[PDB]
């Protein structure tokens, strides 16, 4: 099937399969609270506390998307999940939890 | 005074010819809409608000379906309709997801129903129907989404099932697709592949000998979306190639001349998401063998704006026919636009 | 061009069809709903919100708007068919032991009939079933706890011709549910409130005009509310315990070359009105027969309410489709319609 | 295929049939309705808003006029209409009070127009139309509420006006006519007096002589509204008598037999005001010359409602004709309730 | 079963015959209202809210044109539409200003389109077509508004484009122009100068050779708006005079009799605002040759109201035609009053 793992200062979302072209990448950190997202044409949505300190580069060619960090602070200080979330609803694929760092 | 093919009225490009807008104006919530044609009208049918609430509904074309106005047919979630001829057809499907039902409804009374074989989802094209010398055709397809949802022809004739029809060939994945009548012989179809391939699977049905093949188009404009780069595909015409995950139907209308047939067909501005419609051309040739890039003929939707589904059909003339091509757009109610062959020139 | 009975179209299981749900949406306040189907067009009448309620009509499928509504008559007892080239209606109206029946026949109003027992007068509050040019209902008269003896009319372009007076146990019948059983006979399915848990079958032989009612020998007691089914020992015409109450009962007839079939429905709960169920016999004599109903089906689940249901036919080119319908309240009614379609099981 | 009359159906008295009440459910606001029924359908006319902006308007008989359900016709303040046998025909009075102007819509384009007399001013029945044979007879007339306003009958084939009747004898007030055909060789019409007489004066026309006489009715059972004690006038028939003031249309219609005629009547119950309405009848007999007491025949509207503007028509059956009439109530839109003939017994 | 010219209905003067006031009541928001009638029913067709946005809608005449009515016929800004003798036949102008394009609505098929050839601007009459024998025929023009703006005519048969005209004469600025039929072998119409002159420029259609000459109405009565003072302009006929800038479309309906042609013009009453309008006639003689001044024949539309732009028309009877002209009223959504010839005596 189609996995996330997570290994991430550098971080690495790597996946399996073919839904890095279709499925909506987020970030989410641990209440339940937005960090970054990404699409699949290039545009990058932030959340309002995280303007100007978060970049988001992605690999088509090896399915794995890369976060850094700048200027870290004590307050950033949570588990990390990437997920794969599907926009559509006409596609039915569900979205995959992973574990997180 | 049945239904029969003839020859398309004399033109060169599509024009814009109409839109019809409820989100501006009691306007309902309606999805995949699609309109056949009959002798003597039109009807704007659609889906309202899967669920209990998903009803068919329709509305002569050119008004928009207010609450008054919209006669409800049936509890679907799947709709089709065309005309044999006398008068109107449809086919609808609901139930549970696993244990899907179709329905019929002729005339005015329902007739017949048929049960699920792959015992997944039971569906249909989610657009018209075409329906040849009192028989009507229609495809249905059970299965997964990311696994194998192989597809079956339907023979209709006064409501009542007759004939299945079982493609030959790769026939792994095929759903959500519209058809037209090339000639008289031949009838095509052009199709959607979730998974497996970024391209349409192209069906030839003949109307004689009730057999179907099913070959994926050779043409390096891949029309489905998301695709990768065009022409980026190597080997023979059946590769698969990489990024075939996700689809979305396309528009698909023929052109029928003397002696020569053209083709239409359209899809997505965008690579990978959907917003915006374009239109593309190509004249003649063998689908399954030619991988020539289409022939860009015009700017559809602009990129400011969302194609959605589209769908192909055709309007009745006196002593011909016109190929016109629509487009849905959404914001979640639906608007359309619907455009048809018409003069000569330049499409604006 | 006119009526006549007819073979019904084949099938083996019904499966839902249809839904008419006015409260999701200036709908207006209907009850006692019905649907009677002419060669080309199917009506959905009803009684809308004590000397206002009136009878409309919308075509099938559509929802009663108030633009979208015609009214007819200002009844509180509904009846409209089709007698062949154009339409029939019956309603009651007046002061409750002094009542008054009327017709509208075409678009001019023709007749009227009077009270005989002069305490309650009412009618089927369903279809009408006509044959010939002949159309036949019925008019019941007298007390809810009492005495209401019944009566069967013959009505022919608008003119109340010939009346019939049933023979046999008669003391208390109304509400009664018909069909073209055959060519040569109507059936009945009926409601007892005070007497019987059961449903009161009646014959009508068009031929000669006679008229017989009887009970239901079968196990299954159709009513509601019922006691545990075959608790009722002796012969078919015992009534049992707990005979009081009752409730309008769905029936519709299945036409073949050579063996007649009957569908019943009844509510699944044993006391109060929630949730419907089909049930079905092949074949046999009703008045004769104490073998039990064979289960067929779960129309509508225990979490929705089930009231008044009627029977009706939907007219196809070549055939004719028995189709059976569900009134479901909140007070304001929405209809479910079922016809029969295709093999195989009940969803 | 014309409109000609025909022998009524069988029946012994008049049972309640409908109501139209726009007040309890945009209706418009609507008063002096009317109906007038083709060979097919009965249209509900009515005049919505003697200032320059009123319009009538028509509804089929049976809806509620709404601002949707309801066709415009024409602007006057003065309506009649009915069927000469094949399509409708409207009459309308406009303009100035002195200076008012009749105008005339024919299937759908405007026909003619016809002027003034007296100068005062201008009106017609406010009801509906009599057509035989395809002339149209109408009644209008011109004067002072007052003073004297004399009456014309106007003959109107196709669309186009052909003769007028000058009525001969007592004419020196007669208006808001109500009128029916008692027999193919006599129509009649019933009337209102304001100022001098608290009776209805009677008119018989002849279509083959084309000649009008105007009476007043020598029945003890004085019609009007406000009325004295009845047979409180002594004398002849002609007596005017005391309290003649004032005036109210009443309804009025025939009931054709093989061999007798009768008459229903109608008048308010009060003896003063406009509040209940009641049924009066009588058998064959001169109207010109006798003077026995109408026979009471039930209550049309209970005492704690108010009778307004009534009217007398008939609904086309196929083999025979059906004697109804109306009444209109108030509140200031107005209602509709409708009684027929229906069956024997007693009027509940 | 065509449509051809008849004699018109006999009658003397206008008289006042309806009015649709949407603004007194959910209405749209119409503007440049014109009615085109069929042998048996005539539409009040319409332009809904010059961008994309516009719509060209059509409900039946009487009829108040709210959103569950209209029924949408195209997306154009500039709409014409009359009746060829079996169906419908309609016109509008959609696309970017300098690169517009014609459309044509046949029977429900569309069929062909004309682009532009000075590529500035691409409009029509905005009123009704004039169709004989199954040939209709229409004016487009392409230019500047403030300088030069040729016309043209067309014939159209069966929804398509067959023959074009080219006008010879002073034809530096013509548009907006209404037409009738004043014989079987001459259509005239009746223009509006924007920038030169002060006056109507005169057209004359032949059906038998196609050719049209355009010349200035030679009256002393200036029809336009703004106009100086009447008698003002010396010289020879074709002379400009001042106060040429500014103009208005103007109605204008024929007469047709036995053996003599009458013309009824309308114009607004202010000189130089559009406010009021009245009616002027002329009994024969050649408009491009005479002098003679216009007679007054009465008041249309008193100078508390605002008069905007008018057209002409003819309502079918069954066996001649209605000559009836109507005005547009505004205040920004329009109402209608329509005028028909009835009867004779004085305009009130
Ligand atoms: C197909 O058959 C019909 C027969 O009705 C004929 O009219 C038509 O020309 C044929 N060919 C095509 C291309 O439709
Ligand atoms: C009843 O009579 C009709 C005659 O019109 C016939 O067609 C039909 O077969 C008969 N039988 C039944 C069961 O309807
Ligand atoms: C009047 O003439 C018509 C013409 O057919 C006839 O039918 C009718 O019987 C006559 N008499 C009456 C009272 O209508
Ligand atoms: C014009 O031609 C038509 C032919 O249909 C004829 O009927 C008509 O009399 C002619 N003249 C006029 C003035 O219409």
């Amino acid at each position: 099937d189609v996995q996330l793992v997570e290994s991430g200062l550098r971080l690495s979302c790597a996946a399996s399969g073919d839904i890095f072209s279709t499925h909506i990448m987020g970030w989410y950190r641990q209440q339940r609270e937005l960090v970054a997202t990404i699409d699949t044409d290039g545009s990058t949505n932030y959340a309002d506390s995280v303007k100007g300190r978060f970049t988001i580069s992605r690999d088509n060619a090896k399915n794995t998307v890369y976060l850094q960090m700048n200027s870290l602070r004590p307050e950033d200080t949570a588990v990390y999940y990437c997920n794969a979330e599907s926009a559509y609803s006409d596609y039915r694929l569900p979205d995959y939890w992973g574990q997180g760092t | 005074e049945w239904t029969y093919p003839r020859l398309s009225c004399p033109g060169s490009t599509f024009q814009k010819a109409l839109l019809i807008s409820p989100h501006r104006f009691a306007p309902l919530i309606i999805r995949e809409p699609f309109v056949a044609c009959g002798p003597n009208e039109c009807k704007h049918f659609a889906l309202t608000h899967r669920n209990k609430l998903r009803h068919l509904i329709s509305v002569k074309l050119g008004k928009i379906p207010t609450v008054e106005n919209s006669i409800f047919h049936m509890a679907a979630w799947s709709g089709s309709a065309c005309h044999d001829g006398k008068e109107w057809t449809y086919i609808g499907v609901d139930g549970p997801d696993n244990n899907a039902l179709l329905k019929v409804k002729y005339g005015e009374a329902y007739t017949d129903t048929y049960h699920s074989y792959a015992n997944n989802i039971l569906r249909t094209q989610e657009s018209a129907c075409n329906c040849i010398g009192g028989n009507c055709y229609l495809m249905i397809t059970d299965g997964s989404a990311s696994g194998v949802s192989e597809c079956r022809f339907l023979k209709i004739r006064e409501g009542r099932i007759i004939k299945e029809i079982f493609p030959t060939g790769r026939v792994k994945h095929t759903e959500e697709c519209t058809c037209g009548f090339a000639s008289n012989k031949t009838i095509e179809c052009a199709c959607r592949d979730n998974r497996y391939t970024a391209k349409r699977p192209f069906v030839k049905l003949n109307v004689e000998t009730d057999t179907a093949e099913i070959r994926l188009m050779c043409t390096d404009t891949y029309l489905d979306t998301p695709r990768p780069n065009d022409g980026s595909i190597t080997g023979p015409c059946e590769s698969d190639g990489d990024k075939g995950s996700g689809g979305i139907k396309g528009g698909f209308v023929h052109q029928r001349m003397k002696s020569k047939i053209g083709r239409w067909y359209s899809r997505t501005m965008s690579k990978t998401e959907r917003m915006g419609m374009g239109l593309y051309v190509k004249y003649g040739g063998d689908p399954w063998a030619d991988s020539d890039a289409l022939t860009f003929s015009g700017v559809m939707v602009s990129m400011k704006e969302p194609g959605w589904y589209s769908f192909g059909f055709e309007i009745k003339d006196k002593k011909c026919d016109v190929p016109c091509i629509g487009i849905e757009m959404v914001h979640h109610s639906a608007a359309t636009a619907i455009y048809c062959l018409m003069g000569s020139g330049q499409l604006l």
